[PDB]
RNA sequence: UGGGCUACACACGUGCUACAAUGGGAAGUACAACGAGUCGCUAGACCGCGAGGUCAUGCAAAUCUCUUAAAGCUUCUCUCAGUUCGGAUUGCAGGCUGCAACUCGCCUGCAUGAAGCCGGAAUCGCUAGUAAUCGCGGAUCAGCACGCCGCGGUGAAUACGUUC
RNA sequence: GCGGGGUGGAGCAGUCAGGUAGCUCGUCGGGCUCAUAACCCGAAGGUCGUAGGUUCAAAUCCUGCCCCCGCAACCA
RNA sequence: GCGGUCGCCUCCUAAAAGGUAACGGAGGCGCCCAAAGGUUCCCUCAGAAUGGUUGGAAAUCAUUCGAAGAGUGUAAAGGCA
C-alpha cells in the first residue's frame, strides 16, 4: 500500500446507542472517546444511534402505526 | 444536531427549537415544558443532558422526513383518488376555495403577462 | 476482520451445503468491491470533482483513481481525457470492512430506506448499489458536503449465477427487498 | 367541520338505496342527485352516477374515497385552457 | 332537484395586511362614545388549549347584557435576522349555523411558513380635532365584510403666493 | 461556374483582429389623453443558417453542407 | 479566346515484374512533434449484452462476448495486435 497518499485510516469500533450493538472496523474518521474490546485491546469508539439491529427494517417490525382508515377516522370522530 | 437539522446555536432554546421542521412555536414551549429546561437560555448554553432530553422528546414526536412523507402521501392519496381538491393540487390552484379570477398568485406562481 | 470471520465460519459451510460443491475451492467469496463517483459537474468547476474525490477518499480509505473520458462527447461540453468521475478499489480485509459497514451503518442512514434491490444482476453473479447520496457513511460528517452526491458500489464476486450470488451477498447481511 | 353530535350526513333515499342493494352479489349503478351525502364503507365497491349540473357522471367508490362528499368526485365546471 | 352567478394564461379599479425596533412577543395597569337585545342580549359558575359547550342569571331595558374597547402607560424579552418581521398557501384535527359547508360559509388548535427589504412612468386624499392612526356599534343577517353607515380614543405638518 | 449574403419580428452592427451578443424600427404590458397619434415607463424577442474541426474559449478562424440574391453557361 | 492547369505525395486508369498517356476518375502537400524521438520495462483495442444516482442513445463503473470490425499527428495505398 502506497505511503503518505493515502487518507489516515485506523480501526474503530462503533456501538448503536439504542441497542448497544458492537463491532470493530476501520475509519477514516477518528474518535476522542475509546473503549476497551476482547484480546486486551483498546480502539477509538464512534458510538451510533441507528444501526443495523435499531432501524426496523432489519428487524422487521415496525415502529409506525402504518396510519388509520379514514372511515375509522370517522368511526372516532363521531363515535360510529 | 436535535433532529438532523442543526438549529441555530445563540438564539434562545424556544426559538432554534421552532426551526425544526414540523414543530412551531406552541409545541416547542410544550417540549421545554415537559422536559423542564427554561424557555429562556441559549441552546449553546444548554447542558449536554438537556440537549438529550430534548432529543428523547423530539423523538417520541413526529418531524423532518416522516412529517413530510405524511403530509405528501395525503396529497398523493388526493390527487391519485382523484378529488376536486386532488385536481387542485394537480393544476396547482387554490384548493380552500379561493377565487382565482384575481390574486392565487401563491399557488399559481410568477405572473405570465401574455 | 468480523464479515471475513462471518464469511469463512458460517457463509461458506453453508454455501457448500446448499449448493453441493464438489471441493471447498467451489465456494463463491467477494473478489473485489468498486466504488465509482461519477462527476459531470467536473466540466463546469473541477472543484465539484476534488471535493467529490476528497469526499470518496474519506469513505474508502484509500486514494481514489481519477478517470478519464475515453472519448470526446459534445453533448456533455466533455472532451476525451477530462478528469471526470472517480473510483476506488477494495480487496480482503478493506474490502471487508467496507462492505460491513455497509451493511451495518450506512444503509440504515439513507431516506426512507426499505432495502436495496433484488434484481441489480448482471448475470453473472456480480451486484452493484446505487447510492442515491452521500452522508450516509459516518465519515463524511454531514457537514463538509457542500454539493449532494451519490456512487455506484459494484460488488464483484466469484459466483457463477445471480442465484449463488444472492445467497452470498443476503447471508453477508443484504436488505433485499 | 360537521360537528360531532350530528354524526355524518347521507340523504335518506340514497341510504336507502345502497342499503337495499347491500345484498347483492353484483352491484348496479346508483343515480343520484345528491351532492351532499358522504361516503360511507357501504358505499365502497359501488358505481354511483353524480349529478354534476347537466348529467350523471360515474364515479367507482373505494375505501379511500370514504370520508368526502359524492360531489367533490364530480367536477361541475370544465377548463381545458385558454 | 342540481349547477352557475364563486371559472382563470391575463389587464384595470377599490381596499385589507405587510415589508419591521416609532417594532414583534409575555405580564400588569387606565381611560370612551354611538348603538342592539325576546325566543333575543346573556351575567355567574363549570367543561374545553381555543373556537365554543353545559347549567343558569338579569333585562322588552339611563335598571341586565352585548361591553373591563384598542391604541396608551410600566415592566421583561427579542437585537436588525427574510428574523421571535410577514401571515399567504397547504395537511391535519375540530366549533358553530343550517336539511345540507364538495362545487361553496365563517371560526378555532396543531403543523407548514409563500411573496414582500417601502415600491418605474405616473397618480390620490387631506387645511384641525382635520390627515394619520386605534379600536367600538350598527343595517342587511339561520350562518357569513378587509365593504357601507355611524361612534369615540390619540393626534400632527404645511399654506410664501396665484406664474403654471 | 463566378460572386454576394444567412445575428431578435424587419433592417443593420459586431466578423478582419477569439472572451462580453448589441443599434434602429417594430411587438407586448402599463402610463398620459375625452379618445387616437406623438410622448413617458417597463418587458419580451436570437444560443448568430446548419454539421464538424482549431482553441482553455468560436457569432468571429478553418471545412463541408443547405438556403436566398445577381451574373454566366459560348464567341468568326 | 474564356475557364482550368504548371512543382511534390497516394490510389484507379495500368492490361497479376517495372514503366506507361489524355483539359481521364479521385484525394492530399508547401507541415507537425522537445515528444508525437531513442531505449528499458510493461499493457491490448472498437463495439455489443447485462447491471448500476445525477446520467438521458451516448459521460464514469463491473462481468461476459468480442482477431481487430479500433488506433496508427496529417490524403490515400501498403503495413502494423
Ligand atoms: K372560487
Ligand atoms: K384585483
Ligand atoms: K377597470
Ligand atoms: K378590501
Ligand atoms: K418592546
Ligand atoms: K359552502
Ligand atoms: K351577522
Ligand atoms: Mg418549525
Ligand atoms: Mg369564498
Ligand atoms: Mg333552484
Ligand atoms: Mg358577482
Ligand atoms: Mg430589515
Ligand atoms: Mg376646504
Ligand atoms: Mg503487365
Ligand atoms: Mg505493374
Ligand atoms: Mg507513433
Amino acid at each position: 500500500m502506497k505511503q503518505d497518499i493515502h487518507p489516515n485510516y485506523q480501526p474503530v469500533v462503533f456501538m448503536d446507542s439504542t441497542t448497544g450493538f458492537k463491532f470493530l472496523s476501520g475509519s477514516t474518521k477518528g474518535s476522542s472517546e475509546t473503549v476497551e474490546w476482547e484480546d486486551g485491546n483498546t480502539y477509538p469508539l464512534l458510538r451510533v444511534e441507528v444501526t443495523s439491529d435499531s432501524h426496523p427494517f432489519y428487524t422487521g417490525r415496525q415502529k409506525f402505526t402504518q396510519a388509520d382508515g379514514r372511515v375509522d377516522r370517522f368511526n372516532k370522530k363521531y363515535g360510529l | 444536531r436535535i433532529a438532523g437539522v442543526d438549529i441555530p446555536r445563540d438564539k434562545r432554546v424556544v426559538v432554534s427549537l421552532t426551526y425544526i421542521y414540523g414543530i412551531g412555536n406552541t409545541t416547542a414551549k410544550k417540549v421545554l415544558a415537559n422536559v423542564g429546561v427554561s424557555e429562556d437560555v441559549r441552546v449553546r448554553d444548554l447542558t449536554n443532558e438537556q440537549t438529550d432530553a430534548i432529543r428523547a422528546e423530539i423523538d417520541k414526536l413526529k418531524v423532518e422526513g416522516d412529517l413530510r412523507r405524511e403530509v405528501n402521501l395525503n396529497i398523493k392519496r388526493l390527487m391519485e383518488i382523484g378529488s376536486y381538491r386532488g385536481i387542485r393540487h394537480r393544476r396547482g390552484l387554490p384548493t380552500r376555495g379561493q377565487n382565482t379570477k384575481n390574486n392565487a398568485r401563491t399557488r399559481k406562481g410568477p405572473t405570465k403577462t401574455v | 476482520n468480523r464479515l471475513k470471520e462471518k464469511y469463512i465460519k458460517e457463509v461458506t459451510p453453508s454455501l457448500v451445503e446448499k449448493f453441493n460443491y464438489s471441493s471447498v475451492m467451489q465456494t463463491p467469496k467477494v473478489d473485489k468491491i468498486v466504488i465509482n463517483m461519477g462527476v459531470g459537474d467536473a466540466v463546469s468547476n473541477a472543484k465539484n470533482l476534488d471535493k467529490a474525490v476528497e469526499e470518496l477518499a474519506l469513505i474508502t480509505g484509500q486514494k481514489p483513481l481519477i478517470t478519464k473520458a475515453k472519448k470526446s462527447i459534445a453533448g456533455f461540453r466533455l472532451r476525451e481525457g477530462m478528469p471526470i468521475g472517480a473510483k476506488v478499489t477494495l480487496r480482503g480485509e478493506r474490502m471487508y470492512e467496507f462492505l460491513d459497514k455497509l451493511v451495518t451503518v450506512s444503509l440504515p442512514r439513507v431516506r426512507d430506506f426499505h432495502g436495496v434491490s433484488k434484481k441489480a444482476f448482471d448475470g453473472r453473479g456480480n451486484y452493484t448499489l446505487g447510492i442515491k447520496e452521500q452522508l450516509i457513511f459516518p465519515e463524511v460528517d454531514y457537514d463538509l458536503v457542500d454539493k449532494v452526491r451519490g456512487m455506484d458500489i459494484v460488488i464483484v464476486t466469484t459466483a457463477n449465477t445471480d442465484e449463488e450470488s444472492r445467497e452470498l451477498l443476503a447471508q453477508l447481511g443484504m436488505p433485499f427487498q | 367541520g360537521r360537528s360531532l353530535k350530528k354524526g355524518p350526513f347521507v340523504d335518506d333515499h340514497l341510504m336507502k338505496k345502497v342499503e337495499a342493494q347491500q345484498g347483492a352479489e353484483k352491484k348496479k349503478v346508483i343515480k343520484t342527485w345528491s351532492r351532499r351525502s358522504t361516503i360511507f364503507p357501504s358505499f365502497v365497491g359501488f358505481t354511483i352516477a353524480v349529478y354534476d349540473g347537466r348529467k350523471h357522471v360515474p364515479v367507482y367508490i373505494q375505501e379511500d374515497m370514504v370520508g368526502h362528499k359524492l360531489g367533490e368526485f364530480a367536477p361541475t365546471r370544465t377548463y381545458r385552457g385558454h
